[PDB]
């Protein structure tokens, strides 16, 4: 199935930086990727759907891009609620499967 | 109101049935098949769309056996409706033409 | 709050339980539900996916299949039928809405599932109030300390919900069958005596829930 | 039993044979040539369905020359039998057009 | 023609635990994979067909996964009679062709 594999696992930035994570997929899946973030204890929630989407709801500060093969999730000014793991999700190819997770640190 | 004509009005509105449905049976069908694309409802829709026409993009295609199975009667349905309305406008055409001949 | 999950449940080795998943809002044909399984520190893996309004399920292929996915259209409840369990199918649970467009929408809370032979103990609630003989500042620090349970979940709330800010729990230790974690609170000293401080500690798998007010040592 | 609905009915069990003589024939040609996809009945069937219909999904197609001649003749019968009822349905709406006249 | 790459060529496991074969091909080819299980001085015996469909006589304890170029043949809780020489086989692309084979060893 689809591999999506995720560059630094750890992404450390100091505050109100720009900051941009990395999802890379074994194969094309046009813009049928997902990011989701995910706090200690929480649970995961989307941020941005079909690589560039913003969800109602989640701050203007987040925003992605790509398409094809490589994809990134985008925070403008970075700041300490979103400390959290971040993960990217394909729906192109039906196993679903997900990224392994990029953990942002300020 | 003419036979042709409601018979062309009969087969969009059953095309357009076979369109929906067919989208949801082609999710039902190939969600399950690894590395199968027609898993989500809006493109299944674009898909049979493109298969009731035979517009041939060759970006989405069942690779399930069920699926196949309903893409054969979106091909059908398509073929056969566009074919009607081709079949409705001869019927118009030559009524017309025997007028312009008197009877 | 679109996907109720029970807390938590206890599974000896061998054994096997269901889990659950209650939805409400706006609900269609083309609702699908996830699962997706999260061991403590690791990723989210999917394990499988059902359409309710037709019953059929679809799993992931490359583990070890011990799910089973159903659904009782009435109560609009999604259940998962975990089999034969390990310490390996010890994790967290987490249920999702697909509206058949490729993305979770949204999640439930997730069930913390538990698989070993020890038996549920509820927590020893004790408050954390300063010695008698130490300095204060414009602030006050005030904690409660979460003792001797087992089944992982407790969730530690003060005012119930009503104070958040200053507040850290600390993460549970493992020592003989027994978590044990603390959690602090800090809030001005000018207001903690007068305004009262409680700490509320849930543990779902001994439906618990007591209550402890920190005031100061006689 | 009128001719148009006659030729209807023979020209679908001509096509149903034209499919299945085509999906064995295809893969008859197709096999001992490297690279070719056309190699097993099953979907040999669906290629020759697909051919037929000429939905255009570019997921198989012949690569050799009998592959090919065979892929004519279905494209061929298919194109010319949905052709045949399109004419079949035309008979009928005209004829009771006539009726709707009075004739 | 498609080559069929079985990754370690041998493998070796403790009693009872859960075992997987890797066929990774050269070319995309669906699920059309196959796989054979061969004893000493014994022949080929079909075990899986098309990737991840059970064959009729095969002990539950065998499946596969995988779609593309990448497939898995995995052995929950592995047993002596399990000690074998495992094969892919594709049947996507004509010249049909075999893997290298993988020997399981408790
Ligand atoms: C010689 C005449 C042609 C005979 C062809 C064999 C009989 C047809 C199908 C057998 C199914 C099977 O056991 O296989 C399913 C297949 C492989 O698992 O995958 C498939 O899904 C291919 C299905 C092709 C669908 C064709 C639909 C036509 C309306
Ligand atoms: C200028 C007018 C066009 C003339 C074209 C040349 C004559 C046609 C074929 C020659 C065959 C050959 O010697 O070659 C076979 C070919 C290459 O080996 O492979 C092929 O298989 C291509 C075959 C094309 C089949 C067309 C079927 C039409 C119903
Ligand atoms: C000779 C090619 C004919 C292709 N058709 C008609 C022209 C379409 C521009 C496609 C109909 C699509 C509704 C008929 C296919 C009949 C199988
Ligand atoms: C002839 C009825 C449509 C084809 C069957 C669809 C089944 C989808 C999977 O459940
Ligand atoms: C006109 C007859 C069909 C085409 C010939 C098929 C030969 C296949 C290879 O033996
Ligand atoms: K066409
Ligand atoms: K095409």
């Amino acid at each position: 199935d689809i591999l999506l594999t995720q560059s630094p696992a750890i992404l450390s930035v100091s505050p109100g930086e720009r900051v941009s994570f990395s999802c890379r997929a074994s194969q094309s899946i046009g813009t049928d990727i997902h990011w989701y973030q995910q706090r200690t204890n929480g649970s995961p929630r989307l941020l941005i759907k079909y690589a560039s989407e913003s969800i109602s709801g989640i701050p203007s500060r987040f925003s992605g891009s790509g398409s094809g093969t490589d994809f990134t999730l985008s925070i403008n000014s970075v700041e300490s609620e979103d400390i959290a793991n971040y993960y990217c999700q394909q729906s192109n190819r039906w196993p679903f499967t997900f990224g392994s997770g990029t953990k942002l640190e300020i | 109101s003419a036979l042709h004509w409601r018979a062309a009005g009969a087969a969009t509105v059953l095309l357009v049935i076979v369109l929906l449905a067919g989208s949801y049976l082609a999710v039902l069908a190939e969600r399950g098949a690894p590395g199968a694309q027609l898993i989500t409802y809006p493109r299944a829709l674009w898909w049979s769309v493109e298969t009731a026409t035979t517009v041939g993009y060759g970006d989405l295609y069942p690779v399930t056996l069920w699926g196949r199975c309903v893409a054969v009667v979106v091909m059908v349905a398509g073929i056969t409706s566009f074919g009607l309305v081709t079949a409705a406008l001869a019927t118009w055409f030559v009524g017309r033409e025997q007028e312009r001949r008197g009877h | 709050v679109q996907l109720q999950q029970p807390g938590a449940e206890l599974v000896k080795p061998g054994a096997s339980v269901k889990l659950s998943c209650k939805a409400s809002g706006y609900t269609f044909t083309s609702d699908w539900i996830h699962w997706v399984k999260q061991r403590p520190g690791h990723g989210l893996e999917w394990i499988g996916e059902i359409i309710p309004s037709y019953g059929r399920a679809n799993y992931n292929e490359k583990i070890q299949k011990k799910a089973t996915l159903t659904a009782d259209k009435s109560s609009s409840t999604a259940f998962m039928q975990l089999s034969s369990l390990t310490s390996e199918d010890s994790a967290v649970y987490y249920c999702a809405r697909e509206r058949g467009d490729g993305y979770f929408a949204v999640w439930g809370a997730g069930t913390t599932v538990t698989v070993s032979s020890a038996k549920t103990t509820p927590p020893s609630v004790y408050p954390l109030a300063p010695g008698s003989a130490a300095q204060t500042n414009s602030m006050v620090t005030l904690g409660c300390l979460v003792k001797g349970y087992f089944p992982e979940p407790v969730t530690v709330t003060w005012n119930s919900g009503s104070l958040s800010s200053g507040v850290h729990t600390f993460p549970a230790v493992l020592q003989s069958d027994l978590y044990t974690l603390s959690s602090s609170v800090t809030v001005p000293s000018s207001s903690w005596p007068s305004e009262t401080v409680t700490c509320n500690v849930a543990h779902p798998a001994s439906s618990t829930k007591v209550d402890k007010k920190i005031v100061p040592r006689d």
